[PDB]
């Protein structure tokens, strides 16, 4: 500091930057036919 | 884990099986430097990370703004930075 | 056929139990983008809170939000310098009777050889008045002497 | 000796998928204290 002020940098002129940010929300409802992905239509698998 | 050393080590023996640690993309090294830019950044112009004002005054700022008359403040400045820089010390002693 | 099968249960039925845990970790993840999501819509969008990075990098002004696939679009606008002064500036003031001063958001310049207030993001020399100035009874040490000063 | 590998691998690729999914627990822990100590950066560090 030189005599008390110090030097800064103040802006003169500005402008708006638009600046874009995507949160995810949501996700696709996945839902799985358990019996039918294991053993689709096989009476012996579904026994077992 | 190839340098001759006597050590069996268990990283050694971890890294041959397929367990390895990889480095961070950025050392530790270079975060120590970030934090040191954002500590400096607040102790001297433009206090780029201390709201523009030199760091004593935003001390003594955010002091008044809990109840504590400036008086005070700008009349023990000096005892506030004594304590200010024991309460460093007592972070720093209490690694030991 | 039976020990075969086994198999192919036994197989399929560890993979559906991945796939669940890595489901419920995902959904874990979403239910927390969500938060932030709705934090930013009251705190970036319907209000302005004082926090200063919440709402994207910079000097935040304001946030608007749209629809996106799977989740929201937040448009962070924010106030951008264009170009830099170089200005010697003080903060804080030792006018009149020892009343210590400090420059409310901004800093104090001399400009025509006498002391005028100036906004932290703006050039523009001001009069010093009790709009842009917090009063102190007592100046803290090396404020600028300036007893001329009101 | 198939059969014996076979049990083998099956333990090894449970551990495996046991020690996966530790570790995306353990990392989205990880994720949101960071998103902690950026906010406490943001606002306790360069402002309050
Ligand atoms: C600010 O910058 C814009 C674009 O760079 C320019 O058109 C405008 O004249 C400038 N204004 C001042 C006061 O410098």
């Amino acid at each position: 500091s030189v005599g008390g002020l110090y030097e800064i940098k103040i802006p003169t002129n500005f402008t708006i930057v638009g600046q874009e940010e995507f949160i995810q929300t949501n996700s696709p409802k996945v839902t799985i036919d358990c019996s039918l992905f294991v053993c689709s239509n096989y009476a012996a698998c579904h026994d077992l | 884990c190839t340098g001759g050393s006597e050590i069996r080590d268990l990283l050694c023996v971890q890294s041959f099986n397929g367990i390895k640690v990889l480095p961070p993309i950025l050392s530790e090294s270079q975060i120590s430097g970030y934090t040191t830019a954002a500590t400096v950044a607040a102790m001297f112009p433009p206090w780029s990370a201390a709201a523009g004002i030199p760091f004593s005054l935003n001390v003594q700022y955010r002091i008044n703004g809990l109840g504590v008359t400036m008086d005070v403040l700008n009349k023990n400045q000096k005892l506030i930075a004594t304590a200010f820089n024991n309460a460093l010390l007592s972070i720093q002693n209490g690694f030991s | 056929a039976q020990v075969q099968i086994d198999r192919l249960i036994n197989g399929r039925l560890t993979a559906l139990n991945a796939y669940v845990s890595q489901q419920l970790s995902d959904i874990s993840l979403v239910k927390f983008g969500a938060a932030l999501a709705m934090e930013k819509v009251n705190e970036c969008v319907k209000s302005q809170s004082p926090r200063i990075n919440f709402c994207g990098n910079g000097n935040h002004i304001l946030s608007l939000v749209q629809n996106a696939p799977y989740g929201l679009l937040f448009m962070h606008f924010s106030y951008k310098p264009i170009s830099f002064k170089t200005v010697l500036v003080s903060p804080g003031l030792c006018i009149s009777g020892d009343v210590g001063i400090a420059p409310k958001q901004g800093y104090f310049i001399k400009h025509n050889d006498h002391w005028m207030f100036t906004g932290s993001s703006y050039y523009y020399p001001e009069p010093i008045s009790d709009k842009n100035v917090v009063f102190m009874n007592t100046c803290s040490v090396n404020f600028t002497k300036a007893p001329l000063v009101y």
